């Protein structure tokens, strides 16, 4: 079961680019230095399964991949797992994979509204998810 | 390139829409057949063939009003699928509007919307207009807002909103409609241009010299003002202004985004000549509260942005010193936490004419975008009509009937009682 | 040798840039098509400065223009001087800024920032040896602002070596053209005073009471405004461009004016401005152009120097004049108004002359003064963005990009400290 | 050179033919007396005199429908013998198709296939419309495959089916028919494309302004499809596809040979102006599943291949283009074991109109020959339906009277089961 | 001496194929007939390496055209230059391949390849110094794939000790033009490590990005493709047909290019390629040509060449041009970018000039790199392959032509070898 979020106009409720991205790396053990990075996928493919237990098939995600189709591949993972939960927010595929900074903070924006509706303090050790 | 797609919800949307489409037409050239004998093409997408078709959406509950576009002078300028009708309107009842009919084609103009999206480059955002105290421009307009917000999000989202008057109403239940769209769509909306129907009348009657001015008239008069807000993207301009940044210098903090739209000058023939009609002239017209389209006293508020819009035979100097004489006049006051308070822009395009039109053709006009904290009289005058209906429960069976719940009442009031609040605090002037 | 790439950030940055290419070309016998035209071989000996040669007899400005969205670009291409541009030195977005500073710094400017460092680069290494770049633009807006500033951090680091100077247009005291322009000032001007070697302030209220007042222009134009500013910035190159009897260049200009590393923020000034009709009343004189340039009124920064004291002047003459009667008359000024120069720089006034006079002219002059008064304007900014920072005003259209409060306040403090610097020198003896 | 002989059975197949003959004519300039004042010779042979005939075989078990031809409009365009008729029809029975009536005729019609394919030097293979409902349809094709396998084998058979639909038979027997003829025809086959007039009705309604439809329309559609099919051997191209590639680029596993087939844009004159109608565009039609000609839902399937055959004014960079963002949209899923799904045909000749037709003239066209593991849902009602009707013996006699054994019904039954099994275990996505 | 001998396999070879013969019979001027109506003795001096000389004054293509279906080999005929072609050098099957490799190599082309063969051999025949065979075709079809290798592994078997070069137009990454393309493609490369010389690597993603961002093409047709590709097949024998400074050829390059017999898989460019509009604003230089050569974005493989290193790089230059700028140019590349250069092959630029321009042209330059980054190419093309082979996807289309899994296996295992045989000198010290 899941629930969808929508943020345009707001105020006292948006992270900093810092703060946001050093949520990502305590979260997920990460080292990311732009939030461009999150682009190639694996990132949010792993906060789906760290969510919703099982919803994706972490096998197959490519955790290093470095070319816009394996990027893709991520995404299209990403993709079926948003329709299994019945998530219904678009995500911009074709903007998010390359990489543009405006797009990915608003969908790190997005993403992080999702995960606090969602999140019910689980613990969860994603190295092993990774490895 | 910067394309701008407009959406026109219920009878008033519509028929405003008309207006506009055919004022927009007239300044591009292009016929009622979509036919022209480069910069039209913001709202105007093109065929294969030398036609025209508007970036834009018709959507009523009902078919009559639409029937009539379908049926008129323009029936060949719109796409058969841009005008979009149900069988049943929301008969005065926000509930059908956002919920019972509006549910039913909510779907289908969100679907041709995603399509007019496609086709462009650089979509800018959308126009959207309606009013508050239809079922249909209440009810549906929120529903719509919504799901604009979530499929598309950060794109600028304007509204045009004939706000209901003090003393003159169409509707009983104007007031319940007014709110609970008000509440609906305000964590929705970017910036919202009121306009009201009795401001206009009093100026067509006293400016124009019309003894019995139309709703046709009124329609005219809002076309104008769109037109100034979209010239700087339909022409090419000295100084300019994009959509975005209207939202950027009219709007201090979320929830007080209600603007309200001036226009200047509105004359007739016969007062068109024996005046020379100066952009310091036009500038004073435009402050001074008998000019103004919405029924409210800025003498009694305190004005926190003005966007000042010229066209026409206009020169940058004479405008900024126009502006600082304004500045000095004791019946303008600024509030304490904006010493600058002014946007402006001039595009050189003088305002077009609609032939047997009501206006007379000017060398220069002027359009005023200005948010007051004396718009809050507006919204306390509509609390308490609320209240006084409230209390005894008039007509909200209708509204349970359709699926509404009554704390969805009380919910919309309270958040209402909040906005009214938030006018007062930023009213004030700032300790130490 | 001493190549200079322009570059143009923003509406006001490309407007006033057509203008300055229209000049220039003007001035080198260039016409349109970037055919040369001209009469003398002295307009095409140091024509590599500002153009790259290309096939078939041709000449292309080294300037590259920027913008959000894409409106000027156009109307540019279809100006008179349009085709001469390079095709591919046009970089613009879709987006556009929406007067946000964030949005030109980080958001829509960040995704363009690297295709323009990119043409950057390519023209950079067009050059035998890179005198350094001259940036166009206002701090007023969000194109020119956020994204000029993001360009001039870039621009220096690559290139730390090579001059970094900016035409900036400020914001008024009068009347402001933006309602959130304190912001966007406060942010770009912390960025210029660690980025920059050299900032002319440029304000468009001097700009109209010169052209009402002593050009006797009812009616001025944009294009009347930018005219102007074109004749100071062809002014400040001059020497680097035609032979001269004592040759000032981009270095010596700045070694001159900038005494501490932080105070260099210039007021520019142009000389002679005369009507129509009350030019064959007066004598084109070296003296007469002297007190043309020293007054306050012909100061193109919204500030009177006789409020605060010079640093130092530089005085770039354009024409064939006596020498002695320059300096003679520089001497005068220092002397009879000893109590607007600081006192522990003796002969704090700089001399340039340019034989080659401009286009109808005998002779012309550019004054550039680094005065202490410049304070005011920076305070006025400070106050305003105070004004509104203390209610948190517009602050969730930055925050909502990704800023924080803190850079803001940084912002605002380090401004403070900038008009304490300059405070404390204006008292020191 | 490259020849295509088509073989029309019963109703459906005769009626689609007729439709598919007459387009021929128009799109090759061939008169309906065979005369013409080079390519149009993979379909049609040529005589001594300035006359063309069509390489087909129309047969049915009845005279009725064949009759129409002889007398018809195209009565000098087919040689005598190509029109082949029985007495008596099968009767909704297989069983009299396969075994009582057919036994009678098909010596007959593969005498005459013979004779055909003898005047051929390089025969490509068959190209066979029918029904899965009818007893001609199901029974007599069955059998008529059986033979054509025996013969010939490795030459390449298509079909074209005449579906059944959800809610909208025309038989009761359907079922019971539409599931011996799969079971019969499933290793004969190389690749059949479903098609449903549910389907086709519903878009015409919607898509081309049709109120009342008729089965002339359905089968004009049809017809659209088949060109765009064989344009490519029938014209010259840029990126070209022969029959014998489709089965290769389509058909994953032996048993898993039916594709079905979408074509786009279908619209009217009124619909045909107002809208440009780019690749981009038509290609983004084509996979949204309400233009699709079958009564199935994607959206809750895989896709397994596509094939995209482009006619006309097309550019292979736009189609690239095109494609790779319908890759990257959510609401198309391929499966796991797929990474290329994409088979791209691009031909130079525009879509043909027929005089008097509902189809507005294009510029572009595209047929979209799709895989889809959601066709599954379709045999899973199927065999809901026999089990319902066979769990009684409703009918069942009729089958045995005829020759049929009862045994033979579960035996197809089961068959179908092991189909629906083995479409289930492919949607699956690789283990590690 | 030194004839050359065409082989044009399948729709996409005798596509690209007609297109390089009307290029070669315009530079040589040689019209639709076979009749020279050129106007230097320079065009005929080496006409022989492309043509035989048949009588009454004609000039016939050296050219073998090859296909199993006859609707490509009927539109060439009847196209602009399709008379010029030998009527008996067509060699047309009537049952086509289906896509299918298999088909291709072992059954339908099976069939038609000893009818190609014999006329090969009489083509060999007729040249005095045969210096070998030029095949263009794809790997992702079944005809150009299957049926050339199969010609490929039976010319060499006959003629091992001449060079056999082909131009094989790859699977792109984004869209897949093929279901079974990876298939084809692999069992395609399999047989071209072990029995050709050199293959230049052509991308049709590539090129449509060259037209669409360099040439400035909003609308490019194939045959605007099959230009460039002509253009790098032109260049490539240039010094073979025309007198130069620096005389390369197909054995010299080849030299350079591949230091171990496997690694002969290359990625061509072309240099200068602009717009019609945006021609007049730049100078065709030498250096200018050089950045152009050395970019990703002008590789004609989708492939990132700053993703790996180069092995060995060939420039070839067609003009009047100074040795001296040349020699300048591609040190310059190598000495800056030195980190994209394997550092055991010093020195691993190897330059050509011939004199004669291409036509319209003052100068043109062609490039091949050998870079370790091709193998991004390969091991898609392994995934892909896996993907569909663990699953057993579309076997039975090949396994019922005779194939066996083992086959594919094997297939498999060499391309991934050659992959780890990159990957081992992309990381050497
Ligand atoms: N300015 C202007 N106002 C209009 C026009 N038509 C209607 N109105 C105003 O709009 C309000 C009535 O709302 P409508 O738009 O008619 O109602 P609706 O949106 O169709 O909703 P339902 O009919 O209840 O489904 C009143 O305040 C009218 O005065 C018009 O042409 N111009
Ligand atoms: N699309 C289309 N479908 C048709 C047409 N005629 C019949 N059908 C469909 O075909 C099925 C009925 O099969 P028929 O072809 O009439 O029967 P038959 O093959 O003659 O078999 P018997 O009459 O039982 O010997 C139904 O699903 C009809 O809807 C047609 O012209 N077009
Ligand atoms: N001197 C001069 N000032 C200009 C011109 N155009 C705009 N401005 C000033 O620049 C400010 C607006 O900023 P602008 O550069 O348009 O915004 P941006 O495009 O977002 O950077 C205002 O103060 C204008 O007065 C011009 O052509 N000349
Ligand atoms: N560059 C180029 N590529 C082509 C051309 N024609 C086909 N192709 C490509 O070749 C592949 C199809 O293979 P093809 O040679 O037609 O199949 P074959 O005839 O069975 O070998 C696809 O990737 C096409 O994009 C052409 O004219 N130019
Ligand atoms: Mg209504
Ligand atoms: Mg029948």
């Amino acid at each position: 079961m899941a629930v969808n979020v929508y943020s345009t106009s707001v105020t006292s409720e948006n992270l900093s680019r810092h703060d946001m991205l050093a949520w990502v790396n305590d979260s997920l053990h990460l080292n990311y230095t732009k939030i461009e990075q999150l682009c190639s996928g694996a990132a949010y493919c792993q906060f789906m399964d760290m969510l919703f237990p099982g919803c994706v098939h972490l096998r197959k995600v490519k955790f290093q991949a470095k070319l816009e189709h394996e990027y893709i591949h991520n995404f299209k993972v990403l993709q079926a797992a948003f329709k299994k939960m019945g998530v219904d927010k678009i995500i911009p595929v074709e903007k998010l994979v390359k990489g543009k900074f405006q797009d990915n903070f608003e969908f790190i924006q997005w993403f992080k509204k999702f995960f606090d509706a969602n999140y019910d303090g689980k613990d969860y050790n994603p190295l092993l998810a990774r490895q | 390139m910067r394309e701008c797609i407009s959406i026109h919800v219920g009878q008033a949307g519509v028929q405003i829409g008309n207006a506009c489409w055919e004022l927009y037409c007239l300044e591009h050239g292009i016929q009622p057949d979509g036919q022209m004998p480069d910069s039209f093409n913001t709202f105007f997408s093109e065929t294969g063939a030398g036609k025209h078709v508007p970036r834009a959406v018709f959507v009523d509950l009902e078919p009559t009003v639409i029937d009539e576009v379908r049926t008129g002078t323009y029936r060949q300028l719109f796409h058969p699928e841009q005008l979009i009708t149900g069988k049943e309107d929301a008969a005065n009842n926000y509930a059908r509007g956002h919920y019972t009919i509006g549910k039913e084609i909510i779907d289908l103009v969100l679907d041709r919307i995603r399509k007019l999206a496609d086709q462009c480059t650089g979509l800018q955002g959308f126009l959207v207009f309606h009013s508050f105290g239809g079922g249909t421009g209440s009810g549906f307009t929120s529903l719509l807002m919504e799901r604009l917000s979530v499929d598309y999000g950060k794109k600028s989202k304007l509204e045009f909103s004939i706000y209901p008057a003090p003393q003159v109403s169409t509707a009983v239940v104007e007031p319940y409609n007014s709110i609970l769209t008000t509440h609906t769509t305000l964590e929705h909306s970017d910036c919202a241009f009121m306009v009201d129907n009795e401001a206009i009348y009093d100026i067509c009657r006293r400016n124009l010299d019309i003894e019995r001015p139309t709703y046709t008239n009124l329609n005219r008069l809002i076309s104008q003002i769109v037109s100034s807000i979209t010239a700087s993207l339909r022409f090419d301009g000295a100084l300019n202004v994009d959509l975005t940044e209207f939202q950027t210098n009219l709007v201090p903090y979320p929830r007080i985004h209600f603007p309200l739209a001036t226009y200047a000058p509105v004359i007739s023939a016969e007062k068109a000549y024996h005046e020379q009609l100066s952009v310091a002239e036009i500038t004073n017209a435009c402050f001074e509260p008998a000019n103004q389209m919405v029924k409210c006293d800025p003498r009694h508020g305190k004005y926190m942005a003005c966007c000042l819009l010229y066209r026409g035979d206009v020169v940058p100097k004479d405008v900024n010193a126009a502006i600082a004489t304004i500045k000095t006049k004791r019946s303008i006051q600024f509030v304490d936490w904006c010493p600058t308070g002014f946007k402006v822009g001039i595009n050189y395009q003088p305002p077009t004419v609609v032939p047997g039109g009501d206006l007379a053709k000017v060398q220069r006009a002027v359009c005023m975008l200005s948010n007051t904290t004396a718009i809050a009289e507006a919204w306390a005058r509509l609390d308490h009509k609320f209240d006084l209906m409230y209390a005894k429960r008039a007509f909200v069976h209708w509204y349970v009937g359709e699926g509404m719940e009554e704390g969805e009442f009380s919910e919309a009031r309270e958040d209402m009682a909040a906005l009214e609040k938030d006018y007062e605090e930023v009213g004030v002037d700032s300790v130490e | 040798m001493r190549e200079i790439v322009h570059i143009q950030a923003g509406q006001c940055g490309n407007q006033i840039g057509a203008k300055f290419w229209e000049v220039i070309s003007d001035e080198h016998g260039i016409d349109p098509t970037g055919s040369y035209h001209g009469d003398s071989d002295l307009q095409l000996e140091r024509i590599n400065v500002y153009y790259n040669e290309a096939a078939g007899n041709k000449y292309v400005p080294r300037a590259i223009l920027v913008d959000l969205e894409p409106g000027t670009m156009d109307s540019v291409r279809s100006g008179p001087f349009g085709q001469i541009f390079r095709p591919d030195n046009f970089v613009f977005g879709q987006s556009g800024a929406g007067n946000n500073w964030a949005k030109g710094h980080y958001t829509e400017g960040a995704e363009l920032v690297d295709s323009v460092l990119d043409v950057v680069r390519k023209e950079s290494e067009s050059c035998d040896c890179l005198q350094g770049f001259q940036l166009t633009h206002s701090l007023g807006g969000g194109t020119g602002s956020g994204m000029g500033t993001l360009l001039i951090s870039k621009i220096r680091e690559e290139y730390p070596d090579r001059i970094m100077n900016t035409f900036s247009v400020v914001p008024s005291p009068k009347v402001s053209d933006t309602v959130v322009e304190p912001y966007n000032a406060t942010l770009s001007v912390h960025q210029l005073v660690e980025n920059t070697d050299e900032t002319y302030c440029i304000d468009n209220e001097a700009l109209y009471d010169i052209c009402f007042r002593t050009l006797k222009l009812t009616t001025p134009t944009y294009g009347d405004l930018n005219h102007l500013v074109s004749a100071t910035m062809s002014g400040v190159t001059t020497c680097l461009r035609f032979p001269g009897q004592l040759n000032a260049d981009l270095r010596k200009l700045a070694v001159n004016m900038v005494p501490f590393p932080r105070l260099h923020f210039f007021m520019p000034g142009f000389a002679p401005l005369t009507s129509r009709g009350s030019q064959q009343y007066r004598a084109l004189t070296v003296p007469e152009l002297t007190q043309q340039m020293f007054d306050a009124k012909n100061m193109m920064a919204a500030c009177d120097p006789r409020h605060g004291r010079y640093l130092t002047v530089a005085a770039v003459f354009r024409g064939r004049m006596s020498m002695k009667e320059v300096d003679e008359q520089m001497l005068n000024v220092q002397n009879k108004n000893s109590s607007y120069f600081v006192e522990w720089i003796p002969n704090n006034v700089k001399t340039a002359v340019c034989d080659i006079p401009p286009r109808g002219l005998k002779m012309s002059a550019t004054f550039i003064g680094n005065s202490t008064a410049i304070q005011e304007l920076f305070k006025r900014i400070s106050e305003q963005f105070t004004a509104m920072f203390r209610r948190k005003a517009f602050l969730h259209w930055y925050t909502g990009e990704g800023m924080d409060e803190m850079e803001f306040t940084e912002a605002e403090s380090n401004m403070n400290d900038l008009v304490s610097e300059y405070q404390q020198y204006q008292d020191a003896t």
